């Protein structure tokens, strides 16, 4: 059984250059995720010696 | 046997034996043992997840 908080902290930034519409846009992030993972096995093994 | 000193009648006739070793042989007690040991182990495995 496994319940995984995953926080994130982030920054961003873009630009586009033109003649006269310049666009800017530097920014930031943040996140979690609650991701609960479970997994079920079953294996075998036959040995001999 | 009986030596011609001692065949007159006022010499006594006695006999002096003594022992004396010449060699010892002491021989140690003790046992070894060895052994050889040979194997092959052949694994065959399996696993869902």
């Amino acid at each position: 059984t496994s319940r995984t908080h995953t926080s994130e902290v982030h920054g961003n930034a873009e630009v586009h250059a033109s003649f006269f519409d310049i666009g800017g846009s530097v920014s930031a992030g943040f996140s979690n995720s609650n991701s609960s993972t479970v997994a079920i096995d079953h294996s075998l093994s036959l040995a001999g010696e | 046997n009986v030596s011609p000193e001692a065949r007159h009648p006022l010499v006594a006739a006695y006999p002096i034996v003594h022992v004396d070793m010449e060699n010892i042989i002491l021989s140690k007690n003790e046992d070894q043992s060895t052994q050889n040991t040979d194997s092959q182990t052949r694994t065959i495995s399996k696993n869902t997840s």
